[PDB]
RNA sequence: CGUAAAGCGCACGCAGGCGGUUUGUUAAGUCAGAUGUGAAAUCCCCGGGCUCAACCUGGGAACUGCAUCUGAUACUGGCAAGCUUGAGUCUCGUAGAGGGGGGUAGAAUUCCAGGUGUAGCGGUGAAAUGCGUAGAGAUCUGGAGGAAUACCGGUGGCGAAGGCGGCCCCCUGGACGAAGACUGACGCUCAGGUGCGAAAGCGUGGGGAGCAAACAGGAUUAGAUACCCUGGUAGUCCACGCCGUAAACGAUGUCGACUUGGAGGUUGUGCCCUUGAGGCGUGGCUUCCGGAGCUAACGCGUUAAGUCGACCGCCUGGGGAGUACGGCCGCAAGGUUAAAACUCAAAUGAAUUGACGGGGGCCCGCACAAGCGGUGGAGCAUGUGGUUUAAUUCGAUGCAACGCGAAGAACCUUACCUGGUCUUGACAUCCACGGAAGUUUUCAGAGAUGAGAAUGUGCCUUCGGGAACCGUGAGACAGGUGCUGCAUGGCUGUCGUCAGCUCGUGUUGUGAAAUGUUGGGUUAAGUCCCGCAACGAGCGCAACCCUUAUCCUUUGUUGCCAGCGGUCCGGCCGGGAACUCAAAGGAGACUGCCAGUGAUAAACUGGAGGAAGGUGGGGAUGACGUCAAGUCAUCAUGGCCCUUACGACCAGGGCUACACACGUGCUACAAUGGCGCAUACAAAGAGAAGCGACCUCGCGAGAGCAAGCGGACCUCAUAAAGUGCGUCGUAGUCCGGAUUGGAGUCUGCAACUCGACUCCAUGAAGUCGGAAUCGCUAGUAAUCGUGGAUCAGAAUGCCACGGUGAAUAC
């Protein structure tokens, strides 16, 4: 086990925080947990809607949380009983009064949570591995992406040993870290057990 | 490099570019304008140059090739029984090429 | 049939097989036709009958043969006659370690006799056995004897093969060349047969210098029936006889023919100014490399493993087994011919990728070396193994487990043990009923269960209820730190921050694969240049990131005080924004410049400038993969399992046990020090259920009152080694502090098991640590303090911070 975070080691670099509040000593561990709560829900509650990032900030004692989504349409519905019931929930959940914002995230193959979760949806559809994978590569590399690499692991094809089989296409500069690398993770519960799918999408040099 | 950003944000990376245009310039000079693979193929040494004869014979490309005495007729389609390495010898022989390569139909 | 099994060890040769060329005859083989026969059934073909089919059946074909007769005469054979291109004879020379017999010569070893001379010689990795003052070894003279024949000496020569090496003579075999003559197919191969056949061995008789199986001694070693050493017999040498084999090998039968080349060697010879170290040809034998072709590949390649012909020998999976039995041979040893039962599903060849090597070349790292300080010895701290236990919870175990998970076990944590208890439950969601919840009480017991008093309406409901919370009942379930890390994810260690790991297209190979990626340089680096059947690309290296080292700009509080004014002499105040500093933004270092060396290339070496010089220092960053490495006990998770229990609540205990063993640390053994007094210079941090001044009390840990500070402002908080004085004086001591008794402070419901600290008293072991072992290359090691996380309280650990500050690298 080897290898650092690469949004991680990116973050005051080019990557951003996706909590962006101040707090002192007193409040900082019931906001981080306030935090865990609202993603928590935040990312249950909005399964089929695609959700790339939930961003949050809290200005003055309010929350301001900025979904990321692919698919606002299904945040937002027929007119906005969605959103309104999501900040009613988020201000029941966080204590203070909320915001709450859509982001929409055009080209949804060039995300690595849109993709991660892809593959992983197909997986728990039970299709074969290497199309979620080589699909997934392929539709990536045709739009941008000057590189992108899937891992999916373990257990792959209801196997009794586990393999991993990664794929790569373009160039993913992973220790330069002025590269704009969109790296994220999700897990298929299959009736095997747990497969993990990591993607890396490199963007650009700056 | 003759028009755009050649001095435009190093020296040191600005000279490698340029010495990357020696390099890319001896070895791929005639052929940088051709944009297709040729019709024919005119080699002056038949041994010195066996890869080019090889290559032309593995696609259907009529070979031209000045063999000397220790040089081998492969596949070389219009051999000519010459003299490889002198000056004189490839210059009356290249002239008369060229010669006859420059009347077309006109 | 070179290497997989398979070419007799080599020849001579009988029976056998095969046989150049021309003409004539025959017509045996061969061919054509005819006749007789080749029983019928069956097979095959075309038809017919059973409803069809199987079946039955008509006719034909077939029965591939044999015999006889008639022909054909190209090929083969027979016969007769020839012919020269195959084979052989003669003439003349050439080269040669071909063979057998005889003689001789020179170096050297050993022995014997003698002279000189004196303390070792010999031997080995080191030694010892051995030889030597009875005179060795060394050295000189004389003698004897045996074997072998330096230099020439050469992938040189000769021989069928085994093999043959001084020189000379005698007897003798073959080969090759030149011109000519002669015979005229006399040829090729060869089962049985016969001959020759290294070495070792055997027999008889000699010889015996060296060497040397056996043997003996000395070593080496765990052992050493060995390798090494010192001796040493058969044997090796000669004569005659036997044996009859070898990796008897070009692992390649013999003979003949044809099929591109190059460089040699050796031995003949002809021609032509030889006018060199000439030129041009033609034979014989031989070496190396290679073309087509062949070959599984490796390789062979006009001396074939190519393209053919003749004849022979041999092979048929590995083992058993070239063995047993029998035969023949042999003096014997054994040789030759040559099975089977049983057993395995492989054994094998060549090549590829890797790994490995006590193979080779080049290169690196505190790897070794050069040093400095440790560990192993002592006491204690902490972890582990073991043992104990009611339990001593579980996990981690070469490196990469062992102050590791645990950044902190009194209760809690806790998962364990002993008891007491609960069963839709401590934690959920959904029901139905009742009641707002909540708040202060008492009794029993270890807590929760039970018994009472007030408060209950927090807002809506054709009232059947809903908001929140608590009991009660059935459930579907909840729960599991239970098992499986060898079913998983995620996260981690490690080889290793080692410089590598690959891919696309192309080409090469039947293919596994190869190339690229190797080679000449260079680099910290598959770094960079150059070359190259490769051309490019990705992950990695480098850079971008943080910090540190210098300067500038901005802003100047709480931070700073150079110049000012007075000053309670303290940045203390007015004030100043220069400086330290703070933090933001820039500049800076890139082999940029110079000289030299280098493929004029990469680069290297040196120099200047500069705060810094060549990835400046440090960090982050850890490629493809390896260990079915670690974790199911952080979490998630497939399957399995318990679900009045493996779930839950409680009190007490344990995780702290102790004959022992190991790991990692701390404190020591002192004078480069101990103690007392005075006194100087830090950096980095933390802080509200917190850090807690000042002042008073206590010897002290601390207590009381209590400012200031959510913080460059206040507090923690005095840095300590250092320095200057005095004392101690080489003592188990004024070292060392373990252990133990007493008295306390604090935290916490609670310090008995089982805290931390203080005071008085006690005052072990220990005098520099066996085999062994570890860390460090410069602000480093060493040494000295300070802070933080976890935390009510508990660090000698961990993570950070600064002070002093080395040695050494051939």
């Amino acid at each position: 086990g080897q290898k650092v975070h690469p949004n991680g080691i990116r973050l005051g670099i080019v990557k951003p925080w996706n909590s962006t509040w101040f707090a002192n000593t007193k409040e900082f561990a019931d906001n981080l947990d306030s935090d865990f709560k609202v993603r928590q829900y935040l990312t249950k509650e909005l399964a089929k809607a695609s959700v790339s990032r939930i961003v949050i900030e809290r200005p003055a004692k309010s929350i301001r949380v900025t979904i990321h989504t692919a698919r606002p349409g299904i945040v937002i519905g027929k007119k906005g009983e969605d959103v309104e019931k999501l900040r009613k929930v988020v201000a029941d959940i966080a204590g203070v009064p909320a915001q709450i914002n859509i982001a929409e995230v055009r080209k949804p193959e060039l995300d690595a949570k849109l993709v991660a979760d892809s593959i992983t949806s197909q997986l728990e559809r039970r299709v074969m591995f290497r199309r979620a994978m080589k699909r997934a590569v392929q539709n990536a590399m045709r739009l941008g992406a000057k590189g992108i690499k899937v891992e999916v692991s373990g257990r792959l094809g209801g196997a009794e040993i586990a393999r991993t089989e990664w794929y790569r296409e373009g160039r993913v500069p992973l220790h330069t870290l002025r590269a704009d690398i969109d790296y994220n993770t999700s897990e298929a519960h299959t009736t095997y057990g747990v497969i993990g799918v990591k993607v890396w999408i490199f963007k650009g040099e700056i | 490099s003759q028009d755009g950003t050649f001095d435009k944000l190093t020296k040191k990376e600005a000279l490698m570019r340029t010495r990357e245009l020696e390099k890319l310039e001896n070895s791929l000079g005639g052929i940088k304008d051709m944009g297709g693979l040729p019709d024919a193929l005119f080699v002056i040494d038949a041994d010195h140059e066996h890869i080019a004869i090889k290559e032309a014979n593995n696609l259907g490309i009529p070979v031209f090739a000045i063999v000397d005495t220790n040089s081998d007729p492969d596949g070389v389609d219009f051999v000519i029984p010459g003299n490889d390495d002198a000056i004189r010898a490839v210059t009356l022989y290249l002239g008369a090429v060229a010669a006859t390569v420059r009347e077309g139909r006109s």
